DNA sequence: CGGGGGACAGCGCGTACGTGCGTTTAAGCGGTGCTAGAGCTGTCTACGACCAATTGAGCGGCCTGCAGACCGGGATTCTCCAG
DNA sequence: CTGGAGAATCCCGGTCTGCAGGCCGCTCAATTGGTCGTAGACAGCTCTAGCACCGCTTAAACGCACGTACGCGCTGTCCCCCGC
């Protein structure tokens, strides 16, 4: 029969075959299970969808049609759980959250 | 290459602090900032050069800098991955 | 030579969720690096899990356990749901 | 016939707003490269550098400095002050674990 | 059921003293209770995760060791 | 008892090796002592000898826990 | 069954440095934990280095680089000296 | 370089701490008892490694029109002050 | 309170341009099918420790009285950092 990609078999956008190859080549274990690459690809796809959705929301809020590192940083930092996950990550050209302490406000 | 740490001018540190949310700044801060930055740069560059030498290379790549930053618990995205 | 990345799949997902949104090259590389980092985290945790239990295989159960350990709360739950759904679909088909 | 000068601090707030929205580097590139090469001189001579590497160091250093400044601001405010003192930086770095 | 109140103020005072604390406010104790609770959740969640993945019903010290290790808090003297 | 009570919102009927409990106590006490010392430094920086919970909050915030 | 450790070797080292000093069980348990921690750190860093240069073999050069990266200053220098001397002696023998 | 406003020193206070004594409690210890469950063992079977042949998905190179950047000039807002 | 004044910022056309994204040829990595070996899934056995209980004992926690020093508010001074 004709070749059918495992990504299509599981209905995912990410390359399950490449994931399995990387798993085998990463010296992570002697043998790699059949469904583990599928699980990992699904998880990566879901996380990518989450971050991309938030970044697109931010970019539309800024009224631009392309996502730039600034939008990525805003999306990551504004989300509690994403910021928790990427707590130790530096985003190039990400800028900072526009936060100002109240005591320095002019009174 | 001597006396380059003075290259980080006071307005530069001022801008850095303003991005850091600092409103009023003491005058005896800048040299302390320069010393801390020198320490950080030395710590990173040591490991970067170690990586470059282990590869028997003569130029330092950004990817070496990526590994050095990762080993120090400061992960940076957008420079090769 | 030729270098591979996750660019095409990221673009596919972007068009899936935001079909009318573009992306710059630098941001694209940022997502590539992010995916690589997550891959390493999950793989290392799974390897440690397998070694702790004296096992020769990395199965989907280990992947799920690593996902639970490395993800915060709702992210972990939704990712577990997605992985289980994808595994079930692949097994059925 | 007055100079029409702004009060001390409002300009600081304005530039804080300016620099908390931008993303570009705040340090001159050439002095930073010169300092980086000077520091690297003490580990190995005749060392060449990719430009992407120097940009990587500049980005990482500026991000770390911004984080340290933010922590120092909190430390100084804890002392019910408005101006940053070096003792605040020392305390912040000590608490982080760098000291 | 209020085992969080099992952490009496003498124990908190003793820990502060070992920490080199001389004068203690009265509001401190509940703050310590909360922070300790948060820490305990963070550790115990991962410990139970490890116990379950091993398909076991009894939590072992090695599980706690792994949980602490993956949180950046390495512990010796237990394996 | 506190540990066992906490170990109920993840799973029920959990048995415990004693060594796990004592290791938990050791780690918790060490973390608390370190936090106390950081709090002491924070309070001293405010020209005080008495610690109040805002010192703990600032210490945990700078530590990155917050 | 039987579980291996580093008790005998640590005991011999102690008798070399302090031929009269005893030791408690908790102390040597901490000793074994520390030894395992250092072993894992160095081995993981060496594996990372080997994968970095696209090589299938871990040599003493990789360990030297890993030690230089993990140990601070004088400890690193002294350990490098010890490793080099031991390697040269073993090869000559 | 002018100058304001922030840092800091000094003082009053009252109260929220510390300190010590009488009291109640529950932690700790030792003992007995039970079994759930960790741990170990034999089996085999299904699952993963491995290899040969196929091929099309993805990577490389080219090109382009438009998103976005960059001007400029009014429009609008924010702040300061004198009244 | 409250208009003016001046400076700062926003916004809307108008113009240019580099790269985002699409198209294309090719090739090597994914796929398919079949083999074979062996890891672990599973059932079964043992016996350890973890759980529960009970009775003493006594050190520790608790409550409370009491007193003082310290955190905090207030005020005046000056100097030093900011706006230009």
């Amino acid at each position: 029969a004709k070749a059918k990609t495992r990504s299509s078999r599981a209905g995912l956008q990410f390359p399950v075959g490449r994931v399995h190859r990387l798993l085998r080549k990463g010296n992570y274990a002697e043998r790699v299970g059949a469904g583990a690459p599928v699980y990992l690809a699904a998880v990566l796809e879901y996380l990518t969808a989450e971050i991309l959705e938030l970044a697109g929301n931010a970019a539309r809020d800024n009224k631009k049609t392309r996502i730039i590192p600034r939008h990525l940083q805003l999306a990551v930092r504004n989300d509690e759980e994403l910021n928790k996950l990427l707590g130790r990550v530096t985003i190039a050209q990400g800028g900072v959250l526009p936060n100002i302490q109240s005591v320095l406000l002019p009174k | 290459l001597r006396d380059n740490i003075q290259g980080i001018t006071k307005p530069a540190i001022r801008r850095l602090a303003r991005r850091g949310g600092v409103k009023r700044i003491s005058g005896l801060i800048y040299e302390e900032t320069r010393g801390v930055l020198k320490v950080f740069l030395e710590n990173v560059i040591r490991d970067a050069v170690t990586y470059t030498e282990h590869a028997k290379r003569k130029t330092v790549t950004a990817m070496d800098v990526v590994y050095a930053l990762k080993r120090q618990g400061r992960t940076l995205y957008g420079f090769g991955g | 030579t030729r270098k591979e990345s996750y660019a095409i799949y990221v673009y596919k997902v972007l068009k899936q969720v935001h079909p009318d949104t573009g992306i710059s090259s630098k941001a694209m590389s940022i997502m590539n690096s992010f995916v690589n980092d997550v891959f390493e985290r999950i793989a290392g945790e799974a390897s440690r899990l397998a070694h702790y239990n004296k096992r020769s295989t990395i199965t989907s159960r280990e992947i799920q356990t690593a996902v639970r350990l490395l993800l915060p709360g709702e992210l972990a739950k939704h990712a577990v749901s997605e992985g289980t759904k994808a595994v079930t679909k692949y097994t059925s088909a | 016939k007055k100079p029409h000068r702004y009060r001390p601090g409002t300009v600081a707030l304005r530039e804080i707003r300016r620099y908390q929205k931008s993303t570009e580097l705040l340090i001159r590139k050439l002095p930073f490269q010169r300092l980086v090469r000077e520091i690297a001189q003490d580990f190995k001579t005749d060392l060449r550098f990719q430009s992407s590497a120097v940009m990587a160091l500049q980005e990482a250093s500026e991000a770390y400095l911004v984080a340290l400044f933010e922590d120092t601001n909190l430390c100084a405010i804890h002392a019910k002050r408005v101006t940053i003192m070096p003792k605040d930086i020392q305390l912040a770095r000590r608490i982080r674990g760098e000291r």
